[PDB]
């Protein structure tokens, strides 16, 4: 009779006020992904902050970052899963561009990543990672970057930059160097939907989480100013 | 050394199936009358999920049906009074596949988790956490209460024991990563497309591959069985739908338009096989008349691109799961 | 006469604008469940307030204007001054709303989630639109803003001619809670908004200078403000100015800038439903 | 590893096939046949249709 009908609607009312109560919970939370290269500096992030999740909440604010191990291929077809996260966390390291070359492949990921059709709105945070090992190859005469990257010969300091309070020229060149080939590669397929937050991090540092608050903070008051006619 | 042995195997098959190839299936159904307009209309909405959606799969009885989101929630519904029987949380938010089983006690559930979750409706905790694969897992179907066959992100596909939780044994010897499969009608034989463009066929009792299909140009996202059981037809990201045959090898017709080129994400048939309903990442499926290769109707209605379709064991009603957090009942 | 007939044919544009606009927007968000979203709600909110305006006020006082007589009741009359009334203070508490859910949704964007909500969207509208009603209704139905001067009662005596003659203190009241403080609320919240999108434009030149990587922010504000401004300010000054000083402002003046704030309701869908998810629901549902 | 896919394709290699005209004539003939109890392929009265 009527019965099966009022104890469904009874169990769907039950289900129905506890998916809202799970809803709040949902929409109060942000999804990072923490996607990079292997030995990178993936863990170090991870302990400085199939699948690995980490939650942590800065300002009252709950973070989920996934890191994926995975198969190593380049297919990637789980990327289509996160089409939704509020960005994606790329690290790299910078000290890698002699040995085997290991930016050439994290450029042409991230170049991979950045024109993929799902991920057309999902900005990428970009670290450069092992920043301290970088300075120390650059300061040794074993290795030269133009020999490389040939373009590095007729690259010249920018003419406005953030030098470091105690950095070599050299050092800084080097730097700026590897942080503008991914913001070239960033700029030349933009669209203004989303933009790459570059940033010299290094093993020691503790204010990463802060940096990434920042940067998801602007990545949703950019979205915010461009869903209306503004920015 | 053996690479000329397998390039003369190959090009013997090639030979075999062009010597079966006299008459195509175009030139057969060609006097067959036209099968008209299809019109479907959304007769039910089903809303709750908060999130983008992957998967579906009717009940043996066509009023079930169990949704996977990537909400960490899979919601069983009642596709006639459109209520929420159960509502599973999830250990793991991503989710890429869902099955219910035949005999409608048991629910899988897989993701990005290696791990493989069999939970028990009639008792809703998990009975068991088939573990074991390497990649990520692709889709779930349920040979009996006991016995289910998963297909994960290595090339392997595995038969799974719920009763021991461990692999029985596992289908190997592919070469992409394998995205989705469909079992016979009497259970004893089934196919897996994958992201390299052949589509192989495996016995289940023997546990060894039997034939393997190579019509497509691009990765494989969907596969179904005609209802026969001798036929079946794959969803393509080159904007096309083949049907193949079992029994002569080569593919028979092809479904593809100049208009369309997004890819195919989950293809169906209907319950006598004239329509091969297929979902889109325009946004909307297509009904195509399988005998004739010719669009018979649309299914519009989506905001986001359709990832999951099903039909009715009885036939009377498809759903489609689109990324759109709203399932959409058509008739 | 000719005359007349120019300024019965410009009334009857801007009633069929105003209702083929409100109608097209509310039916735009009413069908498409894609389109339904916290900030829709006010959108829809604000598009029921022009429509009824538009499909009670507009007409009837256009035919009061061409006729030069009330050939209704003076209940009628006053049923049809409470519902400009309503209309008006709806519209314009719904417009600063939707500034201040923007206002939050940029200042504050972590937190933006929590504030606003499906059922608290409700709440918000349903106040305004009570707001408006204790504005409109009740200082007029029960009899609060009749005016004590000669004319004001001869003309209330007549059931005939019906002119709107209000007091000093319902005025001021009226103009202060429909007008004034919405104006001041939109000011500052634009205000901040607009520095928020130099400041991130500034952000984007330092990290992308080089690279090509506020002239759109201005051109919005000025479309949202300005429209919104010229629209409604120079009515309500010389409604001030009418009653502080008994002889400034003519009949004309007045009825001529009631109904240059009234084609504000017609100019909000062009202004505020502009995105390309509006440009395919109504491109589909004219077509 | 070529050796067990030279083996995997001498394996399946080895199969008896039928004409494309046979296993048309089939389809053909079992979508004709089961075509009156298809639910899509005709609608159905709104008596017997469940969801109506
Ligand atoms: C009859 N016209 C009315 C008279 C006064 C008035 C209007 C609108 C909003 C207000 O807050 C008012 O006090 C006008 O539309």
């Amino acid at each position: 009779q009527r019965n099966e009908e009022k104890a469904q609607r009874e169990a769907n009312k039950k289900i129905e006020k506890q998916l809202q109560k799970d809803k709040q919970v949902y929409r109060a939370t942000h999804r990072l992904l923490l996607l990079g290269a292997g030995e990178s500096g993936k863990s170090t992030i991870v302990k400085q902050m199939g699948i690995f999740e980490t939650k942590f909440q800065v300002d009252k604010v709950n973070f989920h970052m996934f890191d994926v191990g995975g198969q190593r291929d380049e297919r990637r077809k789980w990327i289509q899963c996160f089409n939704d996260v509020t960005a994606i966390i790329f690290v790299v390291a910078s000290s890698s561009y002699n040995m085997v070359n290991r930016l050439q492949e994290a450029l042409n990921l991230f170049k991979s990543i950045w024109n993929n059709r799902w991920l057309r709105t999902i900005s990428v945070i970009l670290f450069l990672n092992k920043q301290d090992l970088l300075a120390e190859k650059v300061l040794a005469g074993k290795s030269k970057i133009e020999d490389y990257f040939p373009e590095f010969a007729r690259y010249t300091t920018p003419e406005d930059a953030t030098p470091e309070p105690g950095e070599d020229p050299r050092v800084t060149r080097a730097k700026y160097f590897i942080r503008d080939e991914f913001l070239r590669i960033s700029t030349a397929s933009g669209d203004g939907r989303h933009y790459c937050y570059p940033h010299f991090t290094c093993a020691v540092d503790t204010e990463n989480i802060r940096r990434v608050f920042n940067d998801c903070r602007d990545i949703i008051q950019r979205m915010h100013l461009r869903q209306y006619e503004l920015l | 050394q053996l690479r000329q042995e397998a390039e003369q195997l190959k090009n013997q098959i090639r030979d075999a199936r062009k010597a079966c190839a006299d008459a195509t299936l175009s030139q057969i159904t060609n006097n067959i009358d036209p099968v008209g307009r299809i019109q479907m209309r959304t007769r039910r909405t089903l809303r709750g999920h908060l999130a983008k959606i992957y998967a579906m799969h009717w009940g043996t009885d066509s009023r079930l049906l169990v949704s996977a989101s990537q909400d960490g929630k899979l919601i069983i519904w009642d596709s006639y009074t459109t209520n929420k029987v159960h509502a599973i949380p999830l250990r793991s938010s991503w989710v890429m596949t869902c099955a219910y089983a035949p005999s409608g006690n048991y629910v899988a559930c897989g993701g990005l988790d290696n791990i493989c979750s069999i939970y028990n409706l009639k008792t809703v905790r998990v009975s068991r956490e088939l573990a074991g694969h390497t990649g990520y897992l692709s889709c779930c179907r349920f040979l009996d209460d006991n016995q289910i066959v998963t297909s994960s992100g290595d090339t392997t596909c595995a038969l799974w024991d719920i009763e021991t939780g461990q692999q029985t044994t596992t289908f190997t010897g592919h070469t992409g990563d394998v995205m989705s499969l469909s079992l016979a009608p009497d259970t004893r034989l089934f196919v897996s497309g994958a992201c390299d463009a052949s589509a192989k066929l495996w016995d289940v009792r023997e546990g060894m591959c039997r034939q393997t299909f190579t019509g497509h140009e691009s990765d494989i996202n969907a596969i179904c069985f005609f209802p026969n059981g001798n036929a079946f037809a794959t969803g393509s990201d080159d904007a096309t739908c083949r049907l193949f045959d079992l029994r002569a090898d080569q593919e028979l017709m092809t479904y593809s338009h100049d208009n369309i080129i997004c890819g195919i994400t989950s293809v169906s048939f209907s319950k006598s096989g004239r329509l091969l309903l297929a979902g889109y990442d325009d946004f909307n499926c297509n009904v195509w008349d399988a005998l004739k290769a010719d669009r018979a109707g649309v299914l519009a209605g989506h905001d986001n691109r359709v990832s999951c379709l099903g039909v009715t064991d009885d036939g009377m009603a498809v759903a489609t799961g689109s990324w759109d957090s709203f399932l959409k009942i058509w008739n | 006469e000719v005359w007349v007939v120019g300024m019965g044919i410009v009334m009857s544009l801007i009633v069929l604008a105003i209702v083929f606009g409100n109608v097209l927007v509310i039916t735009a968000i009413a069908k498409f469940e894609r389109l339904q979203t916290v900030t829709n709600y006010f959108i829809t909110s604000l598009a029921c307030a022009d429509l009824v305006m538009g499909l009670a006020v507009v007409p009837f006082g256009a035919a009061h204007i061409l006729t030069k007589t009330w050939t209704f009741g003076n209940f009628w009359c006053e049923f049809w001054t409470s519902i400009d009334v309503l209309c008006v203070t709806a519209s314009i508490e719904t417009l600063c709303v939707i500034a201040v859910d923007r206002y939050f949704a940029i200042t504050s964007p972590f937190k933006y989630q929590s504030l606003l909500t499906k059922n608290k969207a409700r709440v918000i509208i349903l106040m305004v639109w009570i707001v408006s009603g204790l504005t409109s209704f009740l200082p007029i139905q029960m009899h609060w803003y009749r005016a004590t001067h000669q004319e004001a009662i001869n003309c209330y005596a007549e059931e005939t001619c019906c002119d709107f003659f209000t007091n000093q203190a319902y005025a001021i009241a009226s103009s202060i809670v429909s007008f004034y403080v919405p104006l001041v609320i939109m000011v500052f919240v634009y205000s901040r908004v607009f520095q928020e999108a130099k400041r991130q434009l500034q952000k984007i030149d330092k990290s992308e200078g080089r690279f090509h990587v506020e002239h759109k922010a201005l051109k919005t504000l000025g479309i949202i403000m300005g429209t919104f401004t010229l629209c409604w300010l120079p009515f309500f000054i010389v409604n001030i100015v009418h009653v502080i000083q008994d002889n400034l402002i003519r009949k004309e003046v007045y009825i001529l800038l009631n109904w240059i704030g009234y084609v504000n309701s017609g100019f909000n869908p062009l202004i505020y439903c502009r995105s390309p998810d509006f440009r395919i629901a109504f491109q589909e549902l004219l077509c | 590893q070529a050796r067990k896919l030279v083996e995997q394709l001498k394996m399946e290699a080895n199969i008896d096939r039928i004409k494309v005209s046979k296993a048309a004539a089939d389809l053909m003939a079992y979508c004709e046949a089961h075509a009156k109890e298809d639910p899509l392929l005709t609608p159905v009265p709104a008596s017997e249709n469940p969801f109506r």
